[PDB]
């Protein structure tokens, strides 16, 4: 759980009065809190499980009730499962609680181990929304047509009939926002994100490739809801690394049937992508993002400059001019060095001139060469 | 039974027999694996540098 | 058990202020059967 | 050290105090001119550290006594202004609007517009300061605030100034001084603080923002505001003041949504188009277009929505051979739910008679009642195909069809007023069905009417101690629809009267409790208005005194927010300690229904939930997954869903039973598919319990109420207005809910068709003046403020084109893709109207 | 230009705030 949003940002007494409602509200939770039976169901189990109870691992299951585990001393033990563990939530390789004495299982624990896809999980998506990306509108439909509405929506593919698009390939120079694009679809529909770092797929050992790509997708189709992205996946796509395409192919199109999971790929260099992993079957939508016009520009500026204190003189449109020349990681470049410009010569009120040379600083450190 | 007090990673000692957790004991830190690199805080200031 | 909840309830109570053994006898007398300690 | 310009500045600075330190009046004079120009220049400069302020560390200190005793001539003026300009730096800010006003009064933009500010802040704050036992040192603040406010308005300071009156609370001057463009912000800023100030300061801010729209010509708005007072004088007021026939149908279809019906004369222009607009009769007509735009006018079959043809039917064979009651009306309620308001059905129209003979007891009351859902609105519709039942040789059925015909006159009202002809000689009825299924349908038929005529009608069934219990309750509950929030003393004092007689036996009966909800509806959003009533209810006995007070309480304050009702009412929730104890369950639904005003509110209550849940003994436990519904009807966040179906499986199976409930009510007419998934798999697991089974399949049919076209949110109007007819719809069934096995899987199905007084659908249909349909591209997603900062809030996010009619789910909102046209009304929800836009030029 | 002294992000933070700074703060 996590605190409402507060919407104004502005210093105003809406902000405030915002405030003091949640603060209300959490004293309530105190009040409540503070002004503060089934002893024969914990007698029967808790006491069955005398303490303290050992965790080991469980290998397989022979009868209803008779299975082997596995301890860190690793030996192995033919025992016995009393009725009150779940069944169905015992498996091979789960992690089991056992009776000090007897070894006996005595119920599921939930797991804490694959350490690294676990840490992938993420789930931080809440720092952006659409609303925090203005003018890809184009992209946003498409998206959303593709991977959001599959998974807020599917009624509307199932009642057609239609087996959702299983892929989308994002492009574009870098700074366009299809990191920001993934991030705020994943705030949209709060299925679980999964990400990862292009070149971070690829190991130096043999099998850790695949085996990353596997149980990456293995621990997506878990959280069943779930979006898993990869960036920069010209690192890949571009022996061992084809096999880590080949599985990441299968994983895509091949045996079994995947379920819910969606799949974002975000390229710079599109154009170099390798036929196979470009599959017509699985990657049906291909989002372009074009360096920002003047209308994206201009949405850009207002939704960075938002947060700053801004004076008068500051006449937007002349940084909005000329050309389609940079992103929206660039047009950030450019507010938060004006920001600390105007901060030099102490303004904690940025004007128009600061903005004026901070565009032409950045443009001086936009590429480079002799003439 | 102060279990609020049980953080994640406390050293926590237990008894030889039945377990039945004892008490808190000074934590972990040693940071060996990060001190192979890393330099805590350093030693430089600024007035020994000049120019 | 109370809590202020100040961020409004003071404004509102200030509103609402509209609406708004020396002669004990020591000498205890005894019986013929009486107990002294 | 310092640079040679900054050692300029400060030995400036130091020799400028380093003199005063004697009379002479070469200091005074000449030396504070120097101070006062650098100062000046330091300020009014965007620097955001004033040089001279930063070395005025060693401040004025010494220059106290003279400083006082000195003539109040230039002199200390200038002493005052230059210490209270250096005050807002130092921690003197109770002295430092003192230095100002004992110093030259000058205008505050002459200093700098931060100074101003601050100034403006310190006055804020000595008013509240200052006690109300005095009018006199007001003055004194005024004389500055009078010329604050507008170099705040001329400054881009909206927010700033209205902040400042709101806490001098005299909002009465915002109404003056404001200019054509700058007008949006202010009151949209009002507009946004009015849910969080308490009583009575917001419903003086509300009228405060109507008086701004008002003089602004803003009519729709106005009269949007207005209904947020819900007071119908002020609306008949901004009504009759309009100047514009189409506008006047834009805010008649604005008052026909609300539920605010009244009577217009001859000299309304147009006549007819408004009283039907604001009769709400053409939305039958509208209805079955968009359906028909979007064709969904299939009447779906409860069976295929739980899509027996495809899952396995572990249950079948042999032991599926029976037309068992139970499932039979589950069935029937999800055909209602489902095909409701489309007019037709291929189930219970072809094998009307036959279904019906196929069901038993209160499904009969029921079941034939579910045909009233589905023939919503087209009155003759229903009240041509009831006509074989209102004379059916079943009685129970008779019952149910007595309450179709009025349920099917909901939410619209008719001149003739037919369901009243039809259901007045039925409410003193010799059976109890047959006088309940009259009196519900009649109740329902008129919620929201506050005519006394069948009000009168009703109230004699109070003394009616003949009639069974139940039919007071449900007389109770149809004159608090009837007039809600009124708080008309003819039918106030007859109930408070009929709650005051009961005994012991009588007060812990399983349908007295809806007589408070009878008293409480007629006091919706009233507050302190029953405060005077209270003083009644406290002669009754505990617990149902308890009982009565709080829930009246509570519907005094729906919607309010107000924290300190809140806190009184956990403060009920809080006694540990069942019966007895079920004054505390109502107190829950307490705080959905004070909570339920605002997003912060509502999200709130979600983690205040969780606790009460992890903390609460059963009659608690049970009575929160009715409040969890009420919180987000119709708006499916999964963040509720989650908790919904980790308490479905409590082994406590009234909690199981609520919270099943709350599935089908939070996602009313979404049609989730998630949701859906979730039920499914409750009835392929609770297939061994009846009461399971159904209340799972009546979640179902309520999710997919209307096919996804209906929702019973109380709220409207960028969920800012709330319709005191659809809360008291709701209320009724949530507070019935309490106790579960008895009302709803016991005797009274049909007090479920109470959330039909709540039915209104979600969607853009756009017409042009003519008020004929105009399908118009339009770009429709989630809202959020953005780069509007106390200002502009419209961003639709996440935007997609869609050509209306559209429908619009909670959160979502619409605007015109194109400039080409122009809205009768700036708030794109329900039926509206579009001009084309004669200033925009090819 | 001079650095920051201590003064001059004290003014800085003092001076651009509005009269809500310390209230809602603190609150939070
Ligand atoms: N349309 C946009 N709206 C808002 N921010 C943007 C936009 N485009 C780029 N940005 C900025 O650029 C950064 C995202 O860059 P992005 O193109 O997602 O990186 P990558 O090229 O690695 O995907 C964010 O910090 C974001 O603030």
């Amino acid at each position: 759980s996590k605190l409402p949003l507060v919407t104004p940002h502005t210093q105003c007494r809406l902000k405030l009065l915002k405030l003091e409602r949640i603060k209300d509200y959490l004293l309530m939770e105190e009040e409540f809190i503070r002004n503060q039976k089934q002893e024969e169901e914990r007698s029967k189990v808790d006491d069955l499980r005398g303490t303290p109870m050992s965790v080991g691992t469980l290998e397989e299951i022979i009868d209803d009730n008779h299975a082997i585990v596995s301890t860190s001393v690793g030996s192995e033990h033919y025992v016995s499962i009393l009725s009150f563990v779940d069944k169905d939530l015992l498996e091979p390789g789960c992690s089991v609680l056992l009776n000090h004495k007897v070894h006996a299982v005595i119920g599921v624990l939930m797991d804490d181990t694959d350490p690294l896809v676990t840490v992938m999980k993420v789930e931080k998506a809440p720092q952006e929304t659409y609303a925090d990306i203005g003018g890809l509108d184009n992209q946003i439909q498409e998206i959303k047509e593709s991977v959001e509405l599959p998974l807020t929506h599917p009624e509307y593919y199932e009642e057609m009939g239609i087996k959702p698009p299983k892929g989308v390939i994002l492009y574009g120079p870098p700074g366009t926002g299809k990191t920001l694009l993934a991030k705020a679809v994943a705030n949209q529909t709060s299925a679980t994100f999964l990400r990862v770092v292009g070149s971070e797929l690829i190991q130096k050992y043999l099998g850790d490739g695949p085996k990353l790509v596997r149980e990456l997708f293995r621990v997506a189709e878990e959280h069943a809801p779930s979006i898993v992205f990869i960036d920069e996946i010209d690192a890949i796509g571009t022996r061992e690394i084809q096999r880590t395409m080949l599985e990441l192919l299968n994983q895509l199109d091949g045996f079994d049937s995947r379920g819910d999971v969606k799949v974002i790929m975000a390229t710079n260099r599109i154009e170099t992508l390798d036929p196979a992993l470009i599959r017509p079957g699985r990657i049906d939508r291909k989002i372009e993002f074009p360096l920002p016009d003047e209308k994206t520009k201009k949405r850009i500026f207002q939704i960075h400059t938002s947060r700053m204190t801004l004076a008068d003189d500051v006449t937007l449109d002349d940084l909005i001019m000329a050309k389609d020349d940079l992103s929206g990681a660039d047009i950030k470049a450019i507010c938060t060095e004006a920001g600390l410009m105007a901060l030099r010569e102490r303004r904690m009120k940025v004007t128009n001139e600061d903005f004026k040379k901070s565009k032409e600083n950045v443009l001086y450190k936009k590429q480079e060469g002799t003439p | 039974i102060d279990i609020n007090d049980v953080t994640p990673n406390c050293r926590v000692a237990l008894r030889n027999d039945s377990y039945t957790l004892h008490k808190i004991l000074p934590n972990k830190v040693d940071p060996l694996v990060s001190l192979m690199m890393v330099e805590k805080v350093p030693d430089s200031t600024y007035e020994m540098i000049g120019g | 058990v109370s809590t202020a909840v100040l961020s409004i309830t003071a404004k509102a109570k200030k509103k609402e202020k509209e609406k708004e053994k020396e002669p004990e006898p020591n000498f205890q007398l005894l019986d013929n059967p009486a107990r002294v300690m | 050290e310092l640079s040679e310009e900054d050692k300029q500045l400060q030995d400036e600075l130091e020799m400028l105090v380093e003199r005063l330190g004697e009379k002479d009046t070469s200091l005074y004079r000449p030396a504070l001119e120097e101070l006062r120009r650098q100062i000046r220049s330091s300020t009014t400069s965007m620097t955001s550290v004033p040089k001279p302020l930063k070395f005025l560390r060693p401040h004025y200190g010494k220059l106290k006594e003279i400083y006082e005793n000195m003539a109040p001539g230039e002199n200390k003026r200038f002493a005052a202004d230059i210490i209270s300009v250096l005050a807002m730096t130092m921690s003197g800010e109770r002295e430092c609007l003192k230095y100002r006003l004992v110093g030259s009064q000058e205008e505050l933009a002459s200093w700098g517009h931060e100074y101003v500010r601050h100034l403006a802040g310190e006055v804020a704050k000595e008013w509240q300061e200052l006690d109300d036992a005095e009018k006199v040192q007001r003055e004194p603040l005024l004389t500055l605030v009078k010329e604050i406010v507008p170099y705040n308005m001329a400054h881009n300071a909206e927010h700033e100034a209205c902040d400042l009156l709101m806490e001098i609370e005299q909002v009465d001057m915002l109404e003056k001084d404001i200019d054509e463009n700058a007008y949006a912000k202010v009151c949209l800023y009002l507009t946004s603080c009015v849910n969080y100030v308490p009583e009575p300061e917001n419903s003086a801010l509300l009228r405060c923002a109507l008086g701004v729209f008002r003089k602004f010509s803003r009519f729709p708005e106005a009269l949007r505001l207005a209904l947020m007072l819900n007071d119908m004088e002020l609306v008949e007021d901004i009504f009759t003041s309009c100047k514009d026939v189409v506008v006047q149908k834009q805010m008649a279809f604005m008052l026909g949504r609300h539920g605010v019906f009244l009577e217009l004369s001859e000299d309304v222009e147009e006549y007819e188009d408004l009283t039907e607009i604001m009769s709400n009769v053409q939305l039958n007509s509208n209805f079955l277009a968009l359906a028909r735009e979007l064709d969904i006018m299939e009447p779906k079959v409860p069976d295929d929505i739980y899509k027996t043809h495809l899952e396995n039917n572990r249950f079948g064979g042999s032991g599926s051979q029976v037309d068992s009651a139970r499932m039979n009306l589950a069935s029937s309620f999800v055909n209602g739910f489902v095909n409701a308001a489309f007019g037709q059905d291929k189930l219970l129209t072809d094998d009307g008679n036959k279904w019906l003979y196929k069901n038993k007891d209160h499904g009969m009351l029921s079941a034939a009642a579910s045909l009233g859902m589905i023939l919503l609105w087209d009155v003759d519709g229903g009240l041509t195909q009831i006509d074989k039942y209102l004379y059916s040789s079943e009685d129970y059925i008779k019952s149910g069809a007595l309450l179709a015909c009025g349920i099917v006159n909901s939410g619209v009202r008719n001149e003739c007023d037919p369901a009243l002809a039809l259901l007045s000689d039925y409410v003193l009825h010799n059976s109890n069905t047959m006088r309940l299924g009259s009196i519900f349908g009649l109740g329902l038929a008129y919620a929201g009417s506050n005519r006394e005529d069948v009000l009168t009608l009703l109230l004699p069934v109070m003394g009616d101690s003949k009639s069974s219990m139940e039919v007071a309750g449900v007389t109770a509950l149809a004159c608090g629809m009837i007039a809600v929030g009124s708080c008309n003393g003819d039918v106030t004092s007859t109930i408070l009267q009929t709650i005051m007689e009961k005994s012991e036996t009588e007060l812990k009966d399983t349908y007295a409790r809806w007589l408070p909800l009878g008293l409480g509806l007629n006091h919706l959003g009233k507050g302190e208005a029953i405060e005077a009533i209270l003083a009644a209810l406290e002669v009754v006995s505990e617990p149902f005194r308890s009982f009565a007070n709080t829930l009246v309480d509570v519907c005094a304050y729906a919607g309010s927010g107000n924290v300190l009702k809140v806190q009184q009412l956990l403060h009920i929730c809080s006694e540990h300690f069942a019966d007895m104890g079920a004054h505390q369950g109502v107190a829950v639904l307490g705080i959905a229904l004070i909570a339920m005003g605002e997003e912060i509110g509502a999200e709130m209550a979600l983690r205040t939930f969780g606790h009460l849940l992890r903390y609460g003994e059963p009659t608690l436990r049970r009575a929160v997954p009715l409040a969890l519904a009420l919180i987000s009807v119709s708006n499916p966040r999964l963040n509720i869903l989650d908790t919904l179906s980790k308490f479905s499986h409590d082994a406590d199976p009234e909690v199981s039973y609520n919270s099943i409930f709350a599935m089908g009510m939070v996602g009313s007419g979404t049609n989730n598919a998630r949701l859906a998934a979730m039920l499914r798999q409750l009835a392929q697991y609770h297939a061994k319990d009846p009461n399971n089974l159904f209340m799972v399949r009546l979640a179902q049919g309520l999710t997919h109420l209307g096919k996804g076209t209906l929702t019973l949110c109380p709220y409207h109007s960028d969920r800012q207005l709330m319709s005191q007819v659809a809360v008291a719809g709701l209320l009724t069934v949530l507070v019935s809910f309490l106790d579960v096995r008895n009302i709803i899987l016991g005797k009274s199905h049909y007090v479920l068709y109470g959330l039909v007084a709540a039915m209104q659908p979600r969607m853009l249909v756009t017409f042009d003046e003519e008020l004929r349909p105009l399908p118009v591209s339009v770009r429709v997603g989630q809202a959020v403020d953005v780069v509007g900062q106390a200002g502009k809030p419209k961003t639709i996010t996440g935007f997609q084109t869609h050509t209306t009619p559209v429908l619009l789910a909670h959160g979502e909102r619409a605007e015109l893709a194109t400039e080409e046209f122009l809205p009768v009304t700036p708030i794109l929800e329900g039926f509206v109207i579009l001009r084309k836009n004669p200033n925009y030029d090819l | 230009i001079r650095a920051l002294d201590e003064g001059d992000i004290a003014l800085l933070k003092t001076y651009g705030q509005s009269t809500y700074s310390r209230q809602i703060k603190q609150v939070e």
